[PDB]
RNA sequence: GGUACACGAAAAACCUUACCUAGACUUGACAUCCUUGGCAAAAUUAUGGAAACAUAAUGGAGGUUAACCGAGUGACAGGU
RNA sequence: CAAACGUGCUACAAUGGCCAAUACAAACAGUCGCCAGCUUGUAAAAGUGAGCAAAUCUGUAAAGUUGGUCUCAGUUCGGAUUGAGGGCUGCAAUUCGUCCUCAUGAAGUCGGAAUCACUAGUAAUCGCGAAUCAGCUAUGUCGCGGUGAAUACGUUCUCG
């Protein structure tokens, strides 16, 4: 059957949200609300050989707060900082010049347990007419040496071309996911494939967070041993 | 309905039409498509051809249609016979 | 027959009663959240991701 | 020596103060008279349910405030209060006032409404064919 | 299949005639939530009743609900379809029920006026064994008397 | 000695409820280490308001899910604060989430 | 006997009146100015 | 069918609108890429107009082209 | 629009209709808004005009209590339909906005075969608020409170 998002099941509670402001009136409300998906979508749909695997924006009365990790920062870094005046141009010209851009690039812990980039990636092996087989099995014995707790794939789409449209799932242990206490990223992609479009969700479980804290600490972010 | 300081209402481009129409003589049909002007004093004597949705039908008002709206004269749509379904 | 539709609206029109709220991110007409400026179904990826400050699920 | 209850009911709070006097109880509601502020029925005496088998001889003077609820939820509440009162002077009172069950929170309000049901537990009628 | 009878909803103090019955049949002529119309209607035809029959209301109520007390119910079992009705002693919790929910129907459709006078010319009528209650007691009585022969007959 | 400034009626409200604790604490625990005399941190009723949206994009009305916002509230109310407890207000600092309503 | 006429004309003659008073006033608002979201009065 | 029928639609006079009748347009009302300039688009007042749109006006924030205003230009844009 | 079905509203009524006085909520919302009070108006509303960026100001609670009247009738039930005069929004209300006042007063007197929901603050019922919205016969939807029941012996039958 049908179920309940599972980063949008956690908010509130022990995650907390992308974007934290708050607008003057409901005219400013869905300003400050569309400008931000388009920055949100500029960052992930081009510039992604670095793996950005979430991006979070801060704004007050007038002054916007960019964070932005990373696995490889670079090419938004460039040649001696070349691409990332560059990129901070995109930036202004999305916001507005009237305003003050912090870009704030942040290098990433634990690259691993971060759905975004790992669906990223598997979503990556299929434009490349990858074995699905090998490429999933691939990265999931790479993630599961890395160090983490149980992860689910599931690839529907034309697999492999098919004319008839299938799905495939891979769970490799405890992924509690009616429990609200765990700590479970999830990430959708789109791999655009030659025969169509290919949906990948990735469920990633990080332990066990008894902190009743909405995020308030790097999560995956933390840089451990 | 309608208030009353407002009064009434034409689009004024009938009433421009419909002053120098009342002048000539040789008046002809107005093709007209506001049907939400009532009908002034001043119409009356003349033809028009309103809108029906399709084609202009052509009405000819007197002395009595005063004050009702111009494409209240005139139908939309069309209805004078079922056909048995079975 | 959207984008233009979508276009416009961002037009200003002739008379004040002529303008209609669309959705900002899609194109969708109806079912659009004043509030937000956006429909109910953008709504559902917003409060899904984080990205609207203060969106948590409701359990009365 | 006066004595102090707060009682709920419906979402009606209660405020009852216990005064002790020798010259008839005289129970006052909202600085009102209670047959003119109640109906004429036995909620009056349903007040005075906990006052009538221990005994209002002893002509407690009755202080009650109550803010809010209808009339039935507000009786309920000062109820409640006045048996909340009740347990600060003489405590085997206690012990016969449990056995009714007149000094637990009866604990039932209006349920919310859900959505597709036209009430709380109502739901649309259902056509097969 | 049920298997379980929870709490069955027990209350029974009275004030005015300290009968439960009173309270049930209030109850029973609640419409629409109302339990002071209701209430003002059980009163005054009380009321009514000092004026026409010189006796205790309590008194006249019980010798009417007891009169119009039924004793055999007949009840539904399946045999090549329809029931060939089985007459069963009804429990007397449920037999007072009966006893007042009959009255109650037989009392809003007298020819009388406002239900005041309605009730009390019913419950009048029912001290005599005499009246609408009793003859639907009396035809329940009858047919069960005609199906004694499947009687006993149980699942 | 001076005031320049009597009766300040700061005002919080937030979307989040730690936070705004949390930066109601900092507050309180500044302007007491200067000569300032709290009247208290008092809560204010919390402000929710709840959207209800049908969940599908085109069928099925009856199963429609449902949303709420809440923006906690807290009410703080200054006696003097002079020159000497302005300093400590200018470099005090609040997280982004938390709303000031300084009404002077 | 009038048979209509005059009562109407009247409401005519508000109307014309009406129509040739008409004054380019196009505005969209009312009450302005207090919109804001306060600082910490210099941070 | 249950699992459609106060459903999409949490608001069809105009708008919405995707439909019909008409009056108008063609790298187009919107976009990028390219050779090339920016010394505007607006809004509003006139005349003809059902209004689209035309012919005339204040020639317009700005910032020297930033964004856009254009020309040239074929890949193309576009389709509820 | 000759018709048929589904979901709701209003009723066929003295557990009520009409008139007067009057007590008791919760939640939510509000600066192109909430609009107090005052003046005019049979009324919808208009003008003046404070107060409130809100536990402060505003959004009349109704059923309920008492008193008067109606006396079982197609009625002081029931409001449809129709005609006229007004008010509001909007360039614009005829196709196709709603509100008020006057005028009229269809059917309907408990509804066939057959069916639906509900196990306590639940069913029934009385109001209040919000969303989209310039305005909208939304009687719809999502919520909030006031009053507030009856029954469950049992699985033989019935559906899953
Ligand atoms: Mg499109
Ligand atoms: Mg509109
Ligand atoms: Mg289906
Ligand atoms: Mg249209
Ligand atoms: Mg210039
Ligand atoms: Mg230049
Ligand atoms: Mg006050
Ligand atoms: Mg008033
Ligand atoms: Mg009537
Ligand atoms: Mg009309
Ligand atoms: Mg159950
Ligand atoms: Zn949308």
């Amino acid at each position: 059957g049908q179920k309940v998002n599972s980063n949008g099941l956690r908010f509130g509670i022990n995650k907390n949200w992308i974007s934290r402001w708050t607008a003057n009136s409901h005219a400013q409300t869905a300003k400050w609300l569309i400008e931000d998906e388009k920055i949100r979508n500029l960052f992930f749909v081009n510039y992604r050989n670095a793996q950005v695997s979430n991006v979070e924006i801060e704004r007050t009365q007038a002054t916007v707060d960019v964070f932005v990790y990373a696995a490889q920062p670079a090419f938004l870094i460039g040649s001696e900082n070349k691409n990332i005046q560059k990129i901070t141009k995109q930036i202004k010209q999305i916001i507005g010049r009237t305003t003050n851009l912090d870009l704030t690039i942040n290098e990433i812990g634990s690259p691993m347990l971060s759905a975004r980039i790992i669906a990223r990636d598997l979503a990556n092996a299929i434009e490349a007419r990858v074995p699905l087989r090998t490429a999933m099995r691939q990265s999931l014995i790479k993630v599961l040496k890395a160090g983490a707790n149980g992860i689910k794939v599931l690839v529907s789409g034309r697999l492999n071309g098919a004319e008839i449209a299938r799905d495939k799932m891979y769970i490799e242990g405890n992924m509690p996911l009616s429990t609200l206490r765990a700590d479970i990223d999830y990430a959708l992609e789109k791999a655009q494939t030659t025969y169509g479009v290919i949906g990948v969700k990735v469920w990633i479980n990080r332990g066990m967070i008894y902190t009743k804290g909405l995020n308030r600490t790097p999560a995956h972010i933390l840089h451990p041993q | 309905s309608r208030s009353a300081k407002k009064g009434a209402f034409v689009d004024a481009h009938l009433l421009k039409k419909v002053i120098d129409m009342n002048k000539q003589e040789k008046k002809r049909p107005i093709k007209t498509w506001s049907r939400r002007s009532t009908i002034f004093p001043e119409f009356v004597g003349n033809t028009f051809a309103v809108h029906n949705g399709k084609t202009f039908i052509n009405v000819y008002v007197t002395d009595d249609m005063v004050g009702h709206k111009l494409g209240e004269f005139s139908p939309t749509r069309n209805f004078k016979q079922h056909t048995a379904n079975r | 027959a959207k984008k233009s539709l979508k276009v416009k609206q961002t037009r200003i029109p002739k008379f004040a009663v002529r303008a209609y709220t669309r959705c900002q991110r899609c194109g969708r007409a109806r079912a659009v959240l004043s509030h937000f400026g956006v429909c109910r179904l953008c709504f559902r990826e917003l409060a899904y991701a984080g990205a609207i400050p203060g969106v948590k699920k409701a359990s009365w | 020596q006066s004595y102090y209850g707060l009682g709920r009911r419906k979402s009606s709070s209660a405020k009852v103060y216990l005064t002790p006097t020798q010259d008839k109880g005289k129970i006052t509601v909202n600085r009102r008279d209670p047959s003119e502020y109640f109906p004429n029925k036995l909620v009056i005496q349903d007040m005075e349910q906990p006052l009538d088998l221990t005994d209002l001889k002893k002509n407690f003077d009755i202080n009650v405030v109550v803010k809010g609820g209808g009339f039935t939820g507000q009786a309920g509440a000062i109820r409640l209060g006045i048996v909340r009162a009740l347990l600060q002077f003489n405590p085997e009172l206690k012990k016969i006032l449990k056995s009714k069950k007149l000094t637990t929170r009866d604990k039932r309000v209006k349920e919310r409404k859900k959505f597709g049901l036209y009430g709380a537990r109502r739901a649309p009628q259902f056509t097969k064919r | 299949m049920r298997k379980n009878r929870a709490p069955k909803r027990t209350v029974l103090p009275d004030p005015v005639f300290n009968n439960t019955l009173v309270t049930r049949i209030i109850n029973v002529i609640m419409e629409d939530g109302k339990k002071g119309l209701a209430q003002r209607i059980l009163y005054g035809a009380f009321d009514l009743i000092e004026q026409r029959t010189k006796e205790k209301p309590l008194t006249v109520f019980e010798r009417a609900v007891g009169n119009v007390m039924p004793r055999l119910e007949l009840r539904v079992r399946r045999i090549a379809g329809s029931n060939y009705q089985v007459p069963t002693e009804v429990p007397q919790d449920r037999k007072i029920a009966l006893a007042l929910r009959w009255i109650a129907m037989f009392a809003r459709k007298r020819h009388e006026k406002t239900m005041l006078e309605k009730i009390a010319n019913e419950i009048i009528d029912a001290s005599n064994n005499t009246g609408a209650a009793i003859k639907k007691k009396d035809d329940t009585h009858k047919m069960a008397e005609a199906n004694k022969a499947f009687a006993h007959m149980r699942w | 000695n001076a005031v320049k400034y009597p009766e300040l009626k700061i005002k919080l409200e937030s979307y989040d409820s730690t936070l705004l604790d949390l930066t109601t604490k900092k507050i309180v625990e500044v302007v007491k280490g200067v000569d300032v005399k709290i009247k208290g941190p008092l809560p204010l009723p919390t402000k929710k308001e709840v959207i209800t949206i049908i969940r599908s994009p085109h069928v099925d009305k009856a199963s429609r899910e449902q949303f709420e916002k809440n923006r906690h509230k807290r009410l703080m109310i200054l006696v003097d604060v002079n020159q000497g407890a302005i300093d400590s207000l200018k470099r005090i600092k609040i997280p982004v989430g938390v709303t000031l309503r300084f009404s002077k | 006997v009038h048979g209509r006429a005059e009562k109407l004309s009247g409401k005519f003659n508000a109307g014309k009146a009406f129509l040739e008073n008409k004054t380019p006033k196009k505005a969209k608002g009312k009450t302005e100015e207090y919109t804001k979201h306060r600082s910490l009065n210099e941070l």
